[PDB]
């Protein structure tokens, strides 16, 4: 408004000729152009000099061409539905469509309650084949005696898992929380199963939204990951992806002190993921050591070359078995693809480059690995080449 | 069960009969449920599927309304037989009979019967597509519709009073049903052919109905659209429409309220994966394509990890070219998108800032673009 | 039939590792050598695998795709956007394996061959590739069925 008031006092209208008026109106137009906020564009446009100077036909053109710079967009997000309920089957199909479209667990419970109310003995976990519950959970989830409870637990698990797949973490959190608080009453095994699922969902939610800018975990998720790693409960159905993601979570947040020292001994002999994470943390924390690094870099070298070796035409990529390691090569590649920590990634790159250079490529800490290997004939160097190419592609996707 | 034996005999007796059975059905339609019941298990329904739409005109509708003196329970049984036959019998003229049925819904009792026929068909298809959570069910009606998905999207985008609800539901059912997941293709057609926010709302509604059962739809839709853009396909009006609709979607998500939060589409994140494809579109000879690409890239977020030096340098070169081209053509009002893109690129890294400043000053001092500055 | 190929569609669509994708593509490959007509069900999924990052499943995707297109010339126009995407891809291996299969695809398509060989030239010209042998072979054979 000081600029506009100086503009008003310095023009001397009805005596300023065409030259000053055109220059001054062009200046007002071009200072309207540079305004990032549109309220300032109406602030200049509402001034008497701005209206007086230009025309009565280009002011509207300018204000609409500035309004279209950052337009307000409105869009419907509710999916289409032609719900015109005459017969029982029409109402059943209508409520099944609502159930499949639904993501709020309380609405799902309402729909399932009235669906069991109308029908006699029909199950309703089967009204969509896109609902996938993992096969380790299918037996424990279809053994629920109550029909409505079994249906509701199956639907909540399936929708929570699919929401975690499509990165809908808040809705998955609501669905898993509802399923957990529903199975606290009648099943400790299901309570434990959705505890594990809730932990995995919390890990994914943190690594998607709460991470991504370099801030630490809230230290209760770290305690939960520790407790799940040190769990040792045999009756519960376990998914190996949860333990794999827990080890990846520990590696991604430089929890080398837990992975090297504070890990229980029985976990290393049972889970290959924990053993590999311990070895990676050990070879990462010992990097400023000249010879102490070799003691763990060696063990990482043998375990990785035994992963990438073939026992007994045979190709490691074509067969995926007859490998000597604690892991398949696919599982090792997927586990590394769960890692975003740059030091761990460059350690694995140096390892696989040194393995590839045997039968050159320079990759940082390449001297920490042994050169002479045992069972060189067992190593599928084609598989090593494919692994190092996919690994460098993944790391360049992590940090271009 | 003499009707079953008669149908079993007539199924074998109808070998290579392409005119006699049609003539018998035409003569029997002059004065029907007995034929339809035995036609469920025979390909004569598939053969007469094309002839049913051509034969039916208003005189046959008035005759059916005159023959509608059957009890309402028998009428509902005949309607269930009709939806079963059209769902599991229609082989190649499914789109023509579909357009006839939708067209014969907009004698009022025949319109009501066709409306109930379409609603019951949609409910039956919703049952057949996804059930028994075992090999998948094969729906012959929807098997003939994957080749007409573009026409279905175009008819849905007309946005009439009632037809677009049915065709949108059928698009969603087709997207769920197809094992190769034709959903990204339909979403791409809707994005590339929408002209209004009302027409753009159909894509968001389809994705909202699809994200509850399918995953990764937007990256595949974007890849298919941009592959068609970079080939000779998708003539540049549709390219500009797709680019400005995607800009509308990304901006709508950026002004996030309850809408983008409930949808959870991640339009900007999925569009960020295709900046190497969107950057050459600033250099497009068509002006509308170039300005739509500029408006998209001014607000499209960068990839969360970083920008590659090749990606960053290509983006900066295309941005400064777009800036000078829009300064020459549209003057100072037309450079807003390029200025926003270059300002965002300069804040990514000191290398990006140095690239933006160096290329801007060098382009401004070139033998070209120097008459702009005297 | 399309009912017996649904698990193969599911394995090819959900293949994350190179091992799973390679084994399902090879399993499609033997019974494509037996029954060539089954490849029409795998069309767009081979188009997705056409621009794969690694080499063996990408080469197998080109092989199975071109085998599918050897039967029906109408399939040839449907592979145009993915082939021109492979020619103009940022990945250099994908560009090389698209240039190696360029004359066979140009022979198979023949209504989009001008745009295809123009894209191959401009990839060779503004890149650092020499597709002049492939372009010359494609132009020679295209002339041979042009004079017929």
């Amino acid at each position: 408004d000081f600029l506009l008031e100086v503009c008003s006092r310095s023009v001397n209208l009805e005596k300023a000729s065409e030259s000053l008026k055109g220059n001054m109106a062009a200046f007002l137009k071009n200072v309207c152009l540079g305004l990032e906020d549109l309220q300032y564009v109406f602030m200049i446009s509402s001034h008497e000099l701005f209206i007086t100077l230009l025309k009565d036909e280009e002011r509207k053109l300018l204000v609409d061409q500035m309004r279209k710079r950052s337009p307000r967009v409105n869009l419907c997000i509710k999916p289409v539905t032609s719900f015109y309920p005459a017969s029982a089957s029409v109402n059943i199909g209508q409520l099944e469509h609502q159930l499949i479209l639904s993501v709020d667990p309380w609405r799902i419970r309402q729909i399932l309650i009235e669906l069991h109310g109308m029908t006699s003995e029909r199950q309703f976990w089967t009204v969509s084949n896109k609902w996938e519950v993992p096969s380790v959970y299918s037996g424990v989830i279809l053994g629920i005696k109550d029909n409505l409870t079994r249906d509701l637990v199956y639907i909540l698990m399936a929708k929570g898992l699919h929401c975690s797949t499509v990165k809908d973490f808040s809705h998955a959190k609501q669905l898993f929380a509802a399923c957990l608080e529903l199975v606290t009453e009648f099943s400790p095994k299901l309570r434990q199963v959705m505890l594990n699922e809730m932990l995995l969902l919390d890990i994914h939610t943190h690594e998607a939204g709460t991470g991504q800018a370099g801030e630490r975990p809230p230290s209760d998720l770290i305690s939960r990951v520790r407790g799940y790693l040190e769990m040792r409960l045999p009756d519960i159905p376990l998914r190996q992806v949860i333990a794999e993601e827990c080890v990846a979570f520990m590696l991604n947040w430089r929890e080398n002190e837990y992975l090297t020292l504070q890990v229980p001994a029985f976990l290393l002999q049972s889970n290959p993921y924990v053993k590999l994470g311990q070895l990676l943390a050990a070879t990462c924390k010992e990097l400023p050591g000249p010879k102490e690094s070799r003691r763990t870099a060696k063990d990482l070298w043998e375990v990785v070359v035994q992963i990438c070796s073939v026992s007994s035409r045979v190709s490691l990529i074509k067969q995926r078995e007859s490998t000597l390691g604690i892991m398949y090569r696919s599982e090792l590649l997927s586990f590394i693809k769960k890692l975003r920590e740059p030091l761990v990634l460059t350690i694995i790159l140096s390892l696989f480059v040194k393995l590839h250079n045997v039968r050159d490529i320079t990759a940082e800490h390449i001297s920490i690995w042994p050169s002479s290997i045992p069972n060189l004939q067992s190593v599928d160097f084609e598989a090593v080449a494919i692994t190092v190419k996919e690994l460098v592609r993944y790391t360049l996707s992590i940090n271009p | 069960k003499i009707a079953s034996v008669v149908g079993i005999l007539g199924h074998l007796a109808s070998r290579h009969g392409d005119s006699i059975r049609r003539e018998l059905l035409r003569m029997f339609h002059d004065s029907v449920p007995f034929l339809l019941q035995l036609a469920v298990m025979s390909p004569a329904l598939l053969g007469t599927v094309s002839g049913e739409l051509v034969d039916c005109p208003a005189v046959l509708s008035q005759l059916q309304q005159h023959l509608q003196g059957f009890p309402r329970e028998e009428l509902d049984n005949m309607l269930n037989l009709a939806v079963h036959l059209v769902s599991q019998a229609s082989g190649a003229g499914a789109y023509r009979l579909l357009q006839f049925l939708v067209d014969t819904a907009m004698p009022d009792t025949v319109r009501e019967a066709c409306d109930r026929l379409i609603q019951l068909l949609l409910l039956h298809l919703q049952k057949l597509v996804h059930h028994r959570g075992p090999p998948p069910r094969l729906v012959p009606f929807l098997d003939a519709l994957k080749n007409h998905v573009g026409e279905l999207c175009g008819e849905t985008l007309r946005l009439e009073r009632k037809r677009f609800l049915w065709q949108h539901q059928l698009l969603g059912l087709l997207s769920v049903y197809t094992r190769p997941s034709c959903g990204p293709e339909a979403l791409g057609h809707l994005l590339s052919r929408a002209r209004s926010p009302e027409e753009l709302s159909l894509a968001t509604q389809l994705y909202a109905g699809l994200v509850v059962s399918l995953s990764g739809l937007l990256p595949l839709a974007f890849r298919s659209c941009l592959a068609r853009v970079h080939a000779g396909t998708l003539q540049p009006p549709f390219t500009a429409r797709f680019l400005r609709n995607l800009a509308l979607l990304v901006g709508w998500e950026q002004q996030g309220g309850e809408g983008p939060a409930a949808l959870g589409a991640h339009f900007g994140e999925s569009a960020s994966a295709h900046l190497s494809d969107l950057a050459p579109l600033l250099l497009h000879p068509e002006e509308e394509v170039a300005e739509a690409a500029a408006s998209l890239l001014a607000i499209c977020p960068f990839p969360s990890e970083a920008l590659s030096p090749s990606q960053l340098l290509g983006l900066v070169r295309a941005g400064v070219h777009r800036f000078f081209a829009s300064l020459r053509l549209h003057g100072p009002p037309g450079v807003a998108s390029a200025c926003q893109l270059l300002t965002r690129l300069s804040q990514t890294s000191p290398a990006g800032l140095k690239a933006v400043l160096q290329l801007l000053v060098e382009g401004a001092l070139h033998r070209g673009n120097t008459e702009l500055f005297g | 039939t399309a009912a017996e190929m649904a698990p193969y569609m599911k394995r090819l669509s959900r293949g994350q590792t190179v091992e799973d994708l390679l084994e399902v593509l090879s399993d499609i490959d033997e019974m494509s050598r037996r029954r060539p007509e089954i490849l029409s069900f795998f069309s767009t999924n081979l188009q997705r695998l056409m621009s794969s990052a690694e080499e063996c499943c990408r080469n197998l995707a080109f092989s199975l795709a071109l085998r599918s297109m050897q039967n029906s010339p109408s399939i040839a126009a449907a592979f145009l956007p993915t082939f021109m995407y492979c020619l103009g891809s940022q990945d250099f291996e994908v560009v090389q394996t698209a240039l190696r299969n360029l004359p066979e695809y140009a022979l198979l398509c023949q209504e989009h061959a001008a745009v295809l060989l123009h894209r191959a030239f401009l990839v060779g010209m503004y890149g650092q590739m020499d597709p002049s042998a492939q372009i010359s072979e494609a132009l020679r054979i295209l002339h041979m069925e042009a004079v017929m």
